């Protein structure tokens, strides 16, 4: 699947060593299917894969 | 026959006075610092809102 028109916002975040932040991402997808999520910043670790 | 006015008719701040035990009810003076300690179950996550 290919994704376009992506916007991301952080309703609330906390640097609390236990995934204290949440991000919501809007997207438009070409078709249904699994997709990889990866954070291109070492300072931030994302639980989901 | 010379008492005058009881405190429930004279006292300021709209005071109300009772007896046995003596009390001053509903004074209008000052402010009440109320401290509330509430559990985390009560709250709702921002994303959940």
């Amino acid at each position: 699947p290919s994704l376009t028109d992506m916007s991301c916002e952080v309703p609330a975040c906390t640097h609390s060593s236990d995934f204290g932040g949440v991000a919501i991402i809007k997207y438009a997808a070409s078709k249904k299917g699994k997709c990889a999520v990866h954070s291109m910043t070492n300072a931030v670790t994302i639980r989901e894969a | 026959k010379e008492r005058g006015a009881s405190l429930q008719h004279t006292a300021p701040f709209g005071c109300q006075i009772a007896t046995n035990p003596v009390r001053a009810m509903n004074c209008a003076v000052g402010n009440m610092p109320i401290s509330i300690d509430i559990p985390d179950a009560a709250f709702t996550r921002v994303v959940d809102a």
